[PDB]
């Protein structure tokens, strides 16, 4: 499954 | 299949064309895009094709979703009220087949009107978005809304929004009649008070509703629905404390209730109308 | 399906925090609106027929510490309705549109268990005016909250959506529209402060009179209800300090506490609160 | 759930840094408040019944190097509780709303093992007034900390939340509200400085008398406790250096060190500290 | 875990740059402090017991080009301990609070390899007074560096944190506190310049005498050690230009180079350096 | 990467030409004269006004080097993603360490390195700082790389980076023989009736022009006869005089005062 990361 | 067929509603919210107050251009365009192809299908032959996309925009609370309910009652179509909750998925390559399935079942159920409500949440300019959700959805949707000649029955793609300037220019192109739903003027406000009091026993006259409609400049239709809600509560205050409807009930409600739209939101709406609408 | 209900089974609270409408001090108007939106539809359901529909959204705002969450506890005791208390920890999942699938499931549960109350505490952290926010969290959680509150095929019958906030001017205008009675909870006045001292001392043996509580209530202008709860907390510690440096509660204990404890809210925050009340709001009295 | 508790299992410290209440010098008021909020509820739990509840939040602030983290070590030795010690490295994560199920299951760990203490060191880096911050970190970690500290269905019984900071004016007003005793830890005074020299020389053989330590304490006005710890460090490294240029301790060793070592603080930082103390704070004595 | 150690495996340097203490000219105070903080704890560990602890932070500052990084190379050769020469490229990452775990992971690696030295070159780029900086990089990298250097549950035993900077007045006061011996590395004097010419000519055949090097050292007032390294570079490149332009080294080669090469520094930068040394600093001699 | 460009190809300023022929060829043609204390130069800052043939001289060193050449520039190292503008720098120096000898040509270094008194926290301190530490540093080994760099604003450069560039050479507005050479080159093999005294005449006519301007007066003069073809021939000196009357340069004679300032103080 294509999970979301989070950036700066 | 059995995951997008929770887009078809079937309860038919009973709003008829004589409940929206004013908005006659919008009723005119919606009639000649929805009612008239079905009732006289011989006319649309040759170069004369029906419209295949209509965007309604405006400030918040002025009639967009409500007019979509009026279409949903009066159309005699099959009506998909789809949204971004029902198209996006974890598994890659599901937000391709889901849009594709949507339009294929719309052509199972011709005539079809599809109401993609708040299109700015699907279609977000693709310069910062994530891989799966933003790109393959918006490209597949652009393709399937490039069905010009084949979609002569079936898909009329409505759509409402409050932020019409945050919309991608290819999708501004696909919606070929951007109509603007504004805050209502005097006759419409008087009509909305007369509708929203319903069949409730009141001592009011035509000059009373005329008075209130003169009093409420700046209010949208939501606000007048809630001043009628509060003013209809006023008898139960006069029973608890620990009768007829007066005009002091409405003056009481209008003193207490305060408008919703801010007068710079209107500047950017008028901006977009003057540039593209 | 059942994985998600296994997640949201821990939101149906089951303990009834015993705050009653008299444990709230002040606030005639906010209790009045909340009673005629929560208590009265259940107790006399024959009245609400025809054009007369109950209220389906109430926003409470104010400075910090003035009664918002507490009044929500009073509703949670007195309502006799299922009281969901949800927050941003319980809606933002990791997994591509669960933060919309969770919201939709939330109101689907609150329609199968009607009459229900959904208390979204600190709604300004979900709903942030969408001009600077990110794509997913912004457009998709805000958008599913909008469409889910009124929408087309959605039927907000018998659900009520409360909500409290401290920054009511940072709220999106579509969600300012959905909350149809923005009530303002202010800092307490003289009679309210005197009432809060009389409540918070409880049944503790004290030599104080009505003019003593009246004196303290005259002394504390600028304090919210939190601050008076902590000056009563500190002043109730004063007999222990006696009984170690060596009884009754006697007015030098309270004067001692009021000298030591200092206000919490400043006086420009109040200018922006009064701004929003004058532009969009009710008056909570 | 258990993935997150597997992350935050390494925050409940267990080595008990052996600082006892003797070893702090000055600050009778801060030790007094911390004792009657930490030691006394456990040792005499029959007292705290009725309206008399223990304190559930204490903010220590001050200039750099004056005793805040050290006094937290003293609590960590003397408390007999499950002392956690968490920080901003251990709450912020990468995957989208994991940075607040960490906050939630931190406080749920402290509820399963009550009476607990949560020591959030340097709280101004989590909690930054939310008018300019980003969506996820700002609104969601700050908001889950707020709702989790008092909230509706949350029951902060028997947990205590410490916290230290150097910039107490950059703190959000809702979180200034949650910390209900803002104590101020100041730069030292004469008796405290004399006590710190007597402590830091330890059991080292010296010819010094009480009037010698009294002399040095008179000599060092303006120094914080760090600076006196390093003049004792350098003065203890004077005889090794005389071994290298060729004994017990002369007062010329300490005068030598105090000439060479120069303080840390300045004198407008103190104006903003005194500002905050005069507007919202206590006095740590 | 192992992803992060895969990142920081490229910091344990493994080549020992052969600079010895003799090569570094002048500056006996800075060599003295660095020897008694690096060499002496390892060579005689029985001495440091009780109250006598080694130094755990040393800041070198000065004008550009005067010896700071070079003296750090001398420590890296002579120390016999694990040396991490970390920098700003190796601590910042993109994914929302994965920078902090590299800081924490760096010191948690350094206590596996004790004794250790951490040399943070140009610390003024991490630590920028936090009054104008951004939320994440500012509060979270600075804050994790603070808490990680002394903190509560952290145990800075046997690690040393060096650091060099050219702008020592733009440093945060908590981090000015953590560096407990701010030594100042100045522009060289006469004997140092003469020593640097004698070193940099190496074993090259020259007709020069002691009074010749003495002459040049008298000639070059205002030059840093970089400039004298490049006038020796240019003066050594004269003979090749006398083979192309058509041998032995005579003082006209150096006068030729000194005429052509022009300095680097500027005499108000020195006023702010002397300012900081007079307000907070040691003297590197 | 070696297309044609040569030491023969360039016009004027043999001080620059000899400093560079030295600093690249003199180690590469002879790696056994540089032993002991005698090390080659590891940084050269060219500057000047625009148009004066800086980057062309750099690519003359690219062809004429037998060395690798990385013509990165300030357009390609700006990012906006929290410490991405540094890993680009570091991996650049990694492929330059792995591939000795190398040349790194940072074109318009004044856009990375801006005196740090007004700049922002991250980009100022972090790109400038990683460039500093990466050029000499501790564990870094600048063996066999040469860091070039060109700029037009050499006074807006940070003093630590003015220190790292150890030969600041100044490329000035050119003389007479160079201009005559550039006309003779840029006409190429095109049939023209011009003589040596004609090119000599034009070179006398064009004082103040950089090499760009003479490349565009030759461009325009080569497009005069086709223009009289299709909106209705040969190459006259009146064609070039026509073009030089129409085409105008860039420069101002106070920009030269601050250039000469920096050359007299540091260059
Ligand atoms: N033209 C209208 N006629 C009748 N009621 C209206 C009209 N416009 C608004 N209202 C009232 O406002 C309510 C809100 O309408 P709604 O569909 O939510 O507006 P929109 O979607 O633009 O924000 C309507 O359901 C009705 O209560
Ligand atoms: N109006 C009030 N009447 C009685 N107690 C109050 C009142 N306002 C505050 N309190 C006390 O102060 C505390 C703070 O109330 P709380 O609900 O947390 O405030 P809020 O959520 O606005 O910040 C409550 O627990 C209660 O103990
Ligand atoms: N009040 C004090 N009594 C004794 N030592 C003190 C005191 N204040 C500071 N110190 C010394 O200061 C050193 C460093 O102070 P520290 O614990 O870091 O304070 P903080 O965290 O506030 O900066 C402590 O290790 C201790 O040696
Ligand atoms: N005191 C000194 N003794 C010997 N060499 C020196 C000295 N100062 C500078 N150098 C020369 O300077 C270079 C080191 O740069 P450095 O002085 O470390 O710059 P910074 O100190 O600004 O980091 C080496 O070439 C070294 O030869
Ligand atoms: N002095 C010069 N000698 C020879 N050719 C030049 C000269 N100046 C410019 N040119 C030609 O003009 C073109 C552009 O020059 P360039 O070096 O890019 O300008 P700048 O130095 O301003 O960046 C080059 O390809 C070059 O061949
Ligand atoms: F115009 Be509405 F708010 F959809
Ligand atoms: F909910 Be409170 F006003 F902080
Ligand atoms: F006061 Be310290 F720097 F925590
Ligand atoms: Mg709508
Ligand atoms: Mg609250
Ligand atoms: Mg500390
Ligand atoms: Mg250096």
């Amino acid at each position: 499954d294509e999970i979301v990361n989070k950036v700066l | 299949r059995g995951a997008l067929s929770s887009a078809i509603l079937s309860e038919k919210p009973n709003v008829k064309w004589e409940d929206v107050a004013g908005l006659e251009g919008a009723k005119e365009a919606l009639k000649e895009a929805v009612i008239l192809p079905v009732k006289f299908p011989h006319l649309f032959k040759g170069n004369r094709k029906p419209t295949s996309g209509i965007l309604l925009y405006g400030p918040p609370g002025t009639g967009k979703s409500y007019l979509a309910k009026a279409v949903a009652t009066e159309a005699n179509s099959t009506f998909f009220s789809v949204s971004s909750s029902d198209l996006v998925s974890k598994w890659m390559g599901e937000s391709e087949k889901l849009v594709k399935q949507l339009f294929a079942m719309a052509r199972e159920n011709k005539p079809s009107i599809i109401f993609i409500d708040e299109v700015d949440a699907l279609t977000g300019t693709r310069g910062e978005g994530e891989s799966e959700a933003s790109r393959r959805i918006k490209t597949e949707l652009l393709v399937q809304m490039n069905g010009v000649g084949n979609d002569s029955q079936g898909v009329l793609v409505l759509g409402a929004t409050n932020i019409p300037w945050q919309l991608d220019s290819a999708i501004r192109r696909r919606f070929e009649r951007r109509i603007y739903i504004p805050l209502p003027d005097l006759a419409a406000r008087t009509t909305m008070f007369e509708i929203n009091v319903g069949d409730t026993p009141c001592v009011l006259t035509k000059e009373d509703y005329r008075t209130l409609g003169a009093m409420t400049e700046g209010y949208s239709g939501s606000d007048i629905a809630v001043v009628v809600k509060d003013a209809l509560m006023q008898p139960i205050r006069k029973i608890q404390s620990a009768p007829d409807l007066t005009i002091k009930d409405f003056l009481k409600a209008i003193k207490s209730t305060r408008p919703t739209v801010n007068e710079d939101d209107l500047l950017k709406q008028e901006q977009f109308t003057r540039d593209f609408g």
